[PDB]
């Protein structure tokens, strides 16, 4: 099937009042992009840091229970990973484009919030707007209820 | 690729809308048109009232009142003929009326 | 019962006829050309207007070679019917 | 000199005819033009209400030993549940025994 | 399945001690004997509520007109009902499509001809609201039926040709038919919405099939004993165990229904705190709430 | 980047050389043109709303005719002006003007005299004209009525004010109080809504409905609803002074036009012609009007002027045909002068409701900034001033009805006029809105809330003080809900509201702040030549017939007025030649127009059309149109259909049509001041934006 036919099928999955076959295309990108969120962390995090444990101060604070976790260090020195927003990928607009940068119904994981850049080197502006959605979601769900 | 020849002559070819349907059956219907008096203003070339009486009802059509269509001020209307013998689309000037039937006061 | 069949008009009056044609025969094909609000009609005064499709016809005033675009059409059964004045009824 | 309106409207004025009833002719109210009820045989109005026309590995893994079954890898999900003054919150979820614990950083 | 989580479940237990609770369940394991596993596939189906707006594809209303005499002039209707195919539900009763036609032939039309003669028999407003906000058996049902036509090769449609007389206003028969088509078909088993045996879960390597229904009817499941191991039944409803299994097992249900509210949210409470709450609420024999209507039982006026 | 872009003067890097210079401490003779673009929507709106809008809002006050003992006293306000603030007359002083620095230090109000020309007339003959002092209204600093207007920075240090005194604030009793920018619904536009609270409004309603926020010349505001019903019948609700009115659709459209019922039949079936339920329902709605013996327009007007006369509070001497055109003048589509273009608008609202009820167009999200605009301090000033002028006239009527009892000499007036001494004085009822923020109105002014309008501009530092003039407050009633959808960041707020700059507690998601590039449209222009321009392009107007059939033709809606029907093979080629006039400033296309072509896909997407917005009080932001090479003010609804690009490398051929100016344009003024924002986590930035303001 050509990409315009698949794109028309995913436009038809969108715009419908079922919203059940659209929550099944989220659950198949959010699998395939987390087989790339793990293959990065196996290549960079344990034996790929500059100084390892016990010389590493961040690994000492994480592994000796002081403050951190092995998720914050991977958001620092590897990818941020998939941005989930109340369970799912960030909302498409009313015209089927993820953000004004991205083409209507764009297949790439960058359209659905797969940030793949770290807090070490830098976040580009789309991967930043998605991240601000995921932060305001938690701050709102705390501050209201 | 069919073509023609534009030739503008200048007269008004009156065009009629009906507020109730297509005509589809021409028969025994009068047609008269009631222009304004004073020609010093341009009201002689603008004000006009069309009367189309039938034995059942009679139809009035204006150019100035609340009910006059806005397709003759924001757009110009022509009428072609296309004399295909000499091969010319000689083109006149037109004006569109929309007639309401007259009932009471 | 009692319809009006109106003839009441205070500032108006009837009018005579014009010396145009009164014929719609087998050769004459009625076209209903719809022109923009400031169109000077001598601007196409010998040019080919198309009878199908679309074609960028040239203007006259600015001399531009594709200044207007004449859109041809199809049978729409447009409800406007021509009242051409006839010679049998003055 | 009859027109072509819709079946439900008068064809001399444009007003709405009422429904049929106790007679063989339905009449208008402002022109007296009566149409037969026999002409309303072709009034067929359709309607279709439709009900049922058609018919993540819980996230990315991290090598953390589970409290219950002792599997080496749990799947995680981050969420920022405190205020903006402090913290994140990480929700781990195992693959085998599906156990869910949380941490506050 | 889903339950009520958090504080409005703990308040539902301790503070109101509700008789009618939101989302109540019921859990019975299966004998794990090969005769009693074919039967549970059928019994999951025979307790789910199959509703008419769940097997129906589309309603096709078609109003016309018909006149033959000076009085015989009518409004012919026609209600073609496409039913969704049998392949599109293998979860509800094995409801073979002749049964959703015999439902129509028996007791849909008794509701339809009562809604019709309740509506018209005794929008346009300017009120200025002053506030802010067998075909011979089907024709026997009423003489307004003119025709009936069901599908014979397959079993998917139905056409009542209701022949009503003339009115002043034209009421909607795609509003009465749609609102009547939200209704239970043949069996809604009394107080059970759906059944879910899809848990093959186990705690100490049993492979224990667990039914987990969304409604509560205790004597409905008591008559399935060779297939359901009713020794290990459970419920949320303390009032449906105090009145069937007693107050001394409606006290080992309060403890588990508090522990399985705190343990959704990771919290673990010591069972010596919970057995002090179950043995206080079940002290007078009934399941009292800890509110203003459980302080009337107390003895000190200066505490009340 | 284009010269004139306001962002050509953006520095490459920070300099630090401006604090070791001999120029440091010498006041310039020109205020900086970048700190004045932050109170521009506050000051320009007040400039429209004390000079042009006040003359256009004493024309929309109708003449006030009431009954004396068998005469007929008639009033009208011919003109009303506001003087800049002076000292009271009789004061022995040298400089008669009053400056803001006096009113801060003495704790008084910076207020200007309001006075008007009332035209009293008994029995229809104009017998006088009286210049009456009505009261004092507060003056905005650095507007066209402040005494600091166009002073240079050296003459502003002399009058105790700061250099770089950007305006935007009222001194009310010595305390500086800004009117913040609330979010109102998008003006003069159908909004497809689905709300199940509407099912319990009448006998047989459905959830489906179309709303419209109608505003007339920035001085009146009225919401009206349509509702689909299970019959296919359409109703039309509107509130007029706490009295919700029900009105069928045929009763509206017959009262508006003198067309026959076959044309009102035809206008509502234009796209959907083969449908059978729709034609039946639009027949029933007109038959309802035929029921009560109302066959013409004047009979419907007499009927609705007899049903709706006791709550409209019209006088006891109108004909009912004029007491029914009173409700169409003040409740139903106030933004169109013609009763014909109210009709062609109720037909489009009705057809959007028909395509919503059938499930062929999706709900317009009411919370998205696609369908939201901002309320400027020129709207809330002009609306409330208009209402208080009408209330002053009503207080003159109450003064006469109280003078009639315990009767005085009570002669014919002939400029006696001690009544105007005893008229109401709007010094205090106009000061109260600013001093407390509590709006006090018998109308509601088209607003959905009552309190939270004026906020104390605190000045604890200068980070805090800017961000009172960039605040976009969602609502002062949504703080108490258990919602999350009205306070969630959506992707249509790219470029228009800042993702990080919001508080984190209870006002999270409500108090948004604008981005740096974004700007509120406040310049009011005229739309005279635009319909003729559109019809010179392929817009076949409403009355003529398009050369292809309808349903292959888009509606065109020029700022609330239905214009025509564009052929489908022309509407992409019209949306390009109206952006190629906006970016080049041709043919009186304003630079802030939204050419929005919602396309025809054949799927339940948004309702298709070609919607051109030119009205003020929207949001707009600049980009670079790549095809020409010039700056384009993209609005809130255009950029859900445009493929903008952030970086030059991300610009492709044929796909990409625009480009943002500088790639950190999505961030507010305060969130830019955070160094290395792309390296720290997002609640750290949302917490830093409220550290810097403390
Ligand atoms: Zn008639
Ligand atoms: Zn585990």
């Amino acid at each position: 099937a050509s990409y315009d036919e698949v794109r028309g099928k995913w436009q038809d999955a969108h715009l419908g009042k079922d919203q059940r076959d659209f929550n099944m295309i989220d659950l198949k990108f959010k699998e395939e992009v987390n087989h790339y969120s793990n293959e990065i962390n196996k290549a960079c995090m344990p034996f790929g840091l500059h100084r390892q444990f016990p010389e590493n101060s961040l690994q000492m604070m994480v592994q000796s229970g002081a403050k951190g976790s092995t998720v914050n260090t991977m958001q620092i020195s590897c990818l941020l990973g998939q941005i989930e927003l109340e369970g799912r990928r960030p909302p498409l607009m009313a015209s089927g484009k993820s953000l004004p940068c991205f083409e209507p119904y764009e297949f790439t994981p960058r359209a659905g919030g797969f940030v793949t850049g770290r807090f070490l080197t830098g976040i580009k502006p789309p991967e930043f707007f998605f991240h601000c959605m995921a932060g305001r979601e938690g701050l709102v769900d705390t501050a209201v209820k | 690729l069919p073509s023609a020849r534009w030739q503008y002559c200048g007269q008004r070819a009156v065009l009629v809308q009906f507020s109730n349907g297509k005509l589809q059956s021409p028969g025994n219907m009068r047609f008269t048109l009631y222009e304004n008096k004073d020609s010093t203003n341009p009201r002689k070339r603008n004000q006009r009232i069309l009367a189309a009486e039938t034995d059942r009802l009679s139809y009035v059509g204006n150019n100035f009142g609340t009910g006059a269509l806005k397709c003759n001020t924001l757009c110009r209307h022509f009428v072609g003929i296309l004399n295909k013998t000499s091969g010319q689309m000689e083109v006149y000037d037109a004006e569109l009326f929309n007639m309401q039937p007259l009932f009471s006061d | 019962s009692c319809p009006p069949n109106f003839t009441a008009k205070p500032p108006a009056s009837e009018s005579p006829r014009f010396s145009l044609e009164a014929l719609t025969g087998p050769d004459t094909e009625l076209w209903l050309i719809q022109a923009p609000a400031d169109f000077a009609p001598e601007c196409f005064n010998g040019r080919h207007v198309p009878l199908s499709g679309s074609q960028i016809v040239k203007g006259k005033l600015a001399g531009k070679r594709h200044r207007y675009r004449v859109l041809s059409s199809c049978p729409q059964a447009g409800e406007a019917t021509l009242l051409a004045p006839s010679t049998e009824a003055g | 000199s009859s027109f072509q309106s819709d079946l439900d409207f008068c064809s001399d004025c444009g007003s709405v005819l009422p429904l049929p009833g106790a007679q063989d002719t339905v009449t208008c109210i402002r022109c007296g033009f009566n149409i037969n009820v026999r002409d309303f045989e072709g009034k067929v109005v359709k309607t279709s209400v439709v009900f049922h026309q058609l018919g993540e590995c819980q996230g990315p893994v991290v090598d953390r030993r589970c409290p219950r079954c002792g599997h080496e890898g749990m799947a995680y999900h981050t969420r920022q549940m405190r205020s903006a003054d402090e913290g994140q919150t990480v929700f781990y979820t195992c693959t085998n025994c599906k156990f869910q614990e949380k941490e506050d950083s | 399945m889903n339950v009520t989580l958090g504080i409005p479940r703990l308040r539902e237990i301790l503070m109101v001690a509700s008789a009618n609770i939101k989302t109540p369940m019921m859990s019975v394991p299966v004998l794990n004997t090969k005769k009693a596993l074919k039967r549970v596939k059928s019994l999951k189906k025979q307790l789910t509520r199959v509703c008419l707006g769940e097997v129906l594809q589309k309603i096709d209303v078609q109003e016309s007109f018909c006149m033959e005499e000076k009085q015989n002039k009518f409004q012919v209707y026609q209600l073609r009902f496409q039913f969704l195919p049998h392949a599109y539900y293998q979860q509800e009763k094995c409801l073979r499509p002749e049964d959703i036609l015999r439902f129509m032939e028996t007791r849909f039309f008794k509701l339809l001809m009562e809604s019709i003669k309740k509506k018209n028999n005794k929008r346009n407003v300017n009120t200025r609201r002053a506030t802010q906000r067998r075909v011979q058996a089907v024709r026997e049902i009423h003489p307004f039926i003119d025709d009936y036509q069901y599908d014979t090769e397959e079993s998917l449609w139905c056409q009542v040709t209701v022949k009503l007389p003339l009115m002043k206003i034209n009421f909607d028969m795609s509003s009465l038919v749609v609102s009547l088509a939200h209704g239970a078909v043949i069996y809604a088993t009394k107080g059970i919405t759906r059944c879910l045996l899809n848990e093959t879960t186990n705690n100490k390597n049993e492979k224990e099939l667990v039914l987990n229904t969304e409604g509560i009817n205790l004597p409905e499941l008591f008559k399935y004993a060779e297939v359901l191991d009713l020794r290990r039944l459970y419920s949320n409803d303390i009032h449906a165990i105090a009145n069937t299994y007693g107050i001394e097992a409606a006290l080992r249900v309060i403890e588990k229904e508090i522990k399985d509210v705190f343990a959704v949210y990771g919290i673990a409470v010591d069972p010596r705190h919970l057995s002090l709450v179950a043995d206080y609420m079940c002290f007078e024999g009934v399941y009292k709430p800890l509110n203003r209507f459980g302080i009337r039982s107390n003895s000190s006026p200066l505490q009340q | 980047m284009d010269p004139g872009s306001r962002w050509r003067n953006l520095p490459s890097g920070p300099s630090l050389k401006h604090l070791t210079d001999p120029s440091y401490g010498i006041p310039r003779e020109q205020q900086k043109a970048a700190l004045q673009e932050l109170t521009r929507a506050h000051v320009e709106s007040f400039n429209y709303a004390v000079h042009e809008g006040l003359g256009l809002a004493v024309q929309a006050i109708p003449p006030f005719e009431f009954a004396f003992k068998d005469e007929r006293i008639s009033f009208t306000i011919l003109d009303a002006v506001i003087s800049p603030p002076t000292v009271p007359k009789g004061t022995i002083c040298k400089e008669a003007n009053v400056y803001p620095a006096e009113c801060r230090g003495r704790r008084s109000t910076y207020r200007g005299k309001l006075t008007a020309d009332i035209n009293w007339a008994v029995n229809g003959i104009s017998k006088g004209i009286i210049k009456q002092f009505l009261g004092y209204v507060p003056i905005m600093v650095k507007s066209k009525l402040c005494n600091l207007r166009n002073l240079p920075p050296q003459a502003l240090i002399e009058h105790h004010e700061e250099a770089e005194e950007m305006g935007g604030y009222f001194i009310i009793n010595g305390i500086e109080k800004v009117i913040r920018m609330l979010i109102m619904p998008r003006r003069n536009f159908p909004i497809a809504m689905i709300r199940p609270k509407w099912k319990t409004r009448g006998p047989g309603y459905t959830q489906y409905g179309v709303s419209m926020h109608c505003v007339r010349e920035e001085h009146s505001a009225v919401n009206m609803n349509l509702h689909y019903l299970e019959n296919g019948t359409v109703m039309l609700n509107f509130i007029y002074r706490k009295e919700l009115f029900f009105l069928p659709l045929g009763f509206a459209l017959k009262a508006l036009v003198s067309f026959s019922d076959y044309q009102i039949f035809q206008e509502l079936i234009k796209g959907k012609e083969d449908d059978s339920f729709l034609r039946n329902s639009v027949s029933q709605m007109l038959r309802i009007v035929m029921e009560e013996g109302c066959s013409t327009q004047k009979q419907v007007l007499n009927y609705l002027g007899e049903c709706f006369r006791v709550k409209l509070n019209v006088p006891d001497w109108y004909p009912n045909e004029q007491a029914a055109e009173f409700l169409f003048n003040q409740c139903i589509c106030i933004h169109l002068k013609s009763n014909t273009e109210k009709f062609y608008m109720l037909c489009l609202m009705t057809r959007k409701l028909f395509a919503l009820a059938k499930g062929e167009c999706m709900e317009d999200n009411p919370d998205s900034l696609v369908n939201q605009e901002v309320l400027t301090p020129g709207q809330l000033f002009l609306m409330f001033l208009k209402e208080k002028l009408e209330g002053w006239l009503v207080s003159i009527k109450i003064a006469f009805d109280k003078k009639a009892q315990k009767t005085s000499v009570s002669m014919n007036t002939d400029n006696l006029m001690r009544i105007f001494t005893m008229g109401i004085d709007l010094t205090k009822p106009f000061e109260y809105l600013f001093a407390t923020g509590n709006l006090r109105s018998k109308t509601g002014l088209g607003l959905l809330q009552d309190s939270g309008l004026c906020v104390v501009a605190d000045k604890l530092n200068f980070i805090r003080y800017l961000s009172h003039f960039r605040c976009v407050h969602r609502g002062a009633d949504f703080a108490k809900m258990r919602t999350t959808t009205v306070r969630r960041l959506l992707p249509e707020s790219w470029g228009f509201l800042c993702p990080v700059h919001t508080p984190d507690g209870e006002p999270c998601g409500l108090m948004n702040h604008l981005t740096a590039v974004c700007e509120v449209v406040t310049q009011f222009v005229y739309t005279a030549s635009i319909p003729a321009l559109l019809c010179n392009l392929g817009v076949t107007p409403i009355d003529g017939a398009p050369h292809r059939s309808y349903s292959e033709c888009y509606p065109v809606l020029l700022d609330g007025v239905m214009v025509g029907w564009v052929d489908k093979d022309l509407a992409p080629g019209i949306a390009d030649s109206l952006r190629h006039f906006k970016v080049l400033r041709e043919k009186r296309i304003p630079p802030w127009m939204e050419v929005v072509l919602i396309p025809m896909t054949g799927k339940p997407s948004l309702y298709p059309g070609l919607f051109l917005f030119t009205t003020p009080c929207r949001l707009v932001r600049p980009v670079q149109n790549l095809a020409l090479g010039k700056e384009e003010l993209i609005g809130t609804m255009e950029q859900i259909f445009m493929n903008v690009a952030i970086f030059e490398d991300e610009v492709f051929a044929g796909v990409t049509t625009h480009q943002e100016l500088f790639p950190h344009s999505l961030l507010s003024v305060i969130a830019n001041f955070i160094p290395f924002s792309d390296h720290n986590q997002s609640p750290r930035n949302m917490y830093q934006c409220q550290m810097g303001k403390q």
